[PDB]
């Protein structure tokens, strides 16, 4: 509706018998392949991304936002737990970091 | 009658006005078809293995057996719709419009909504459906846990759509 | 025969995703007519002159 | 006809007697007694709105 791509803003310009909209949109570029999984199996629990997606660069698993590659460590703050690992098709085994774990550990 | 044409020349540019208005309508119809169907500049194609996590798109994907390269639903739709006057053919033929729909289907199946906003980014169809579930405010786990049920419901609904179109005249 | 577009076979698989690593801020133009020329016709003067 | 007659800047050729404008209406005339060209601007027309 407001340009090709994800719309950010628009600017109106007057024209003879008309209006010209300069649509400022966000277009994704320089995409890269990653191995993806629906959920992460940790401690017999299934973890799902709260706002992102699980990606793998080959050896390590991360969670990133869907529209830009920004890999972050899979923690309990960006994932939520629902059910065990027996139901989700394609769940992979990976660790889920706990921010509270170094605090009681030290 | 040559004499009638000679007398018709006395009326001026009525004939030119009518031809120009009809020509405007004729180009407008082709512009309408371009606006509706030609919204992608890439002709996407489906992978040869039609497995999408249980989701069946055979009734909407093009049939290789048919010479028209139409889907079973599109074939049913085409079967169910039936002195100076001329009918100009549309600029986009039925097979090219079907090809445009096939490209849109391949983009929306293999890439979700990414192809409409830029380059087509591949995503597994269950993960795409989970994204769509998040769009309507339902968590991803609901889609993943009930993936076989959701795929069966979708296939049943698509079959019911084909049956409903084939069984209703209006 | 008119080319609908360039063929682009998307590499679909059940466990691979494509994530953008960059972006382009694209500004595009959309031209929409808003008004027409406001015309008034004197019916008597057009048909009959004086 | 009825119109305002003004002196014309048009260079009529010797055969030419009357002149037509963009829309093929008589906008210039040559006087039959003194061979001069006169523009015929129409009398002022206005749309009276209240
Ligand atoms: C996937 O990404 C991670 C993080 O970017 C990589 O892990 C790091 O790799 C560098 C390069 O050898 C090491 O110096 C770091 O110590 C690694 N960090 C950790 C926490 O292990 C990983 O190598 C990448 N994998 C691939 C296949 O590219
Ligand atoms: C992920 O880990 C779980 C448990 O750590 C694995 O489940 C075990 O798999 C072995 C071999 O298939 C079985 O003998 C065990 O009985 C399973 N245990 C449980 C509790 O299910 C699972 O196979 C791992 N998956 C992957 C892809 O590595
Ligand atoms: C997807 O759906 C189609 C039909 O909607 C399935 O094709 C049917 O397959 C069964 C078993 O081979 C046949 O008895 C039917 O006659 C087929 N119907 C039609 C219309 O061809 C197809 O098996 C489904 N699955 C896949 C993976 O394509
Ligand atoms: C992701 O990987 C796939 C293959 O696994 C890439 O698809 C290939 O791309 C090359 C170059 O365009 C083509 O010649 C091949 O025919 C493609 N193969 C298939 C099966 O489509 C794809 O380009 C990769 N994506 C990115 C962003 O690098
Ligand atoms: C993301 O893309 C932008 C271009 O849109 C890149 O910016 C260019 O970077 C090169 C060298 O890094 C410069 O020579 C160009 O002048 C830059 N262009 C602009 C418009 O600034 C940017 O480097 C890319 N970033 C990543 C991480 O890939
Ligand atoms: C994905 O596909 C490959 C081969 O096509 C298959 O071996 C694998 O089990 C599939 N994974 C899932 C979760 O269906
Ligand atoms: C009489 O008319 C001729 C052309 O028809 C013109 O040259 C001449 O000047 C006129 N004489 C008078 C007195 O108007």
């Amino acid at each position: 509706f407001c340009g090709k791509g994800y719309h950010l803003m628009s600017f109106p310009q007057s024209a003879p018998h008309g209006v010209v909209f300069l649509h400022v949109t966000y277009v994704p570029a320089q995409e890269k392949n990653f191995t993806t999984a629906p959920a992460i199996c940790h401690d017999g629990k299934a973890h799902f991304p709260r706002e992102g997606v699980f990606v793998s660069n080959g050896t390590h698993w991360f969670v990133t936002q869907r529209n830009f590659y920004e890999p972050q460590i899979i923690t309990t703050d960006n994932t939520f737990v629902s059910g065990n690992c027996d139901v989700v098709i394609g769940i992979v085994n990976n660790t889920v970091y706990d921010p509270l774990q170094p605090e009681l550990d030290s | 009658s040559t004499e009638c044409s000679n007398l018709l020349l006395q009326y001026g540019s009525f004939c030119t006005q009518l031809k120009r208005a009809l020509t405007g309508i004729a180009v407008e119809q082709d512009k309408n078809t371009q606006e509706v169907f030609a919204q992608v500049k890439q002709i996407y194609k489906t992978p040869p293995i039609k497995y999408f996590g249980g989701f069946n798109f055979s009734q909407i994907l093009p049939d290789p057996s048919k010479p028209s390269k139409r889907s079973p639903i599109e074939d049913l739709l085409f079967n169910k719709v039936t002195k100076g006057l001329t009918v100009l053919p549309p600029l986009l033929t039925d097979e090219m419009i079907a090809q445009y729909t096939s490209a849109l289907l391949a983009g929306t199946i293999t890439s979700g909504w990414t192809f409409g906003a830029g380059p087509a980014l591949q995503i597994p169809f269950p993960m795409q459906m989970a994204y769509r579930f998040n769009g309507i405010g339902v968590t991803q786990n609901v889609l993943y846990e009930n993936q076989k049920l959701i795929a069966n419901q979708f296939n049943s609904a698509i079959g019911k759509i084909q049956d409903s179109l084939s069984s209703t005249p209006s | 025969t008119m080319s609908l577009g360039a063929e682009n076979s998307v590499a679909y698989s059940n466990n691979s995703i494509a994530i953008p690593t960059n972006f382009t801020i694209s500004v595009t133009t959309e031209i929409l007519p808003v008004s027409m020329t406001k015309t008034s016709v004197d019916c008597t003067m057009y048909i009959c002159g004086d | 006809g009825t119109g305002v007659l003004t002196e014309s800047n048009k260079k009529f050729l010797p055969f030419q007697q009357f002149g037509r404008d963009i829309a093929d209406t008589t906008d210039a005339v040559r006087d039959p007694q003194t061979l001069e060209i006169l523009d015929i601007t129409p009398c002022s027309f206005g749309g009276v709105s209240v």
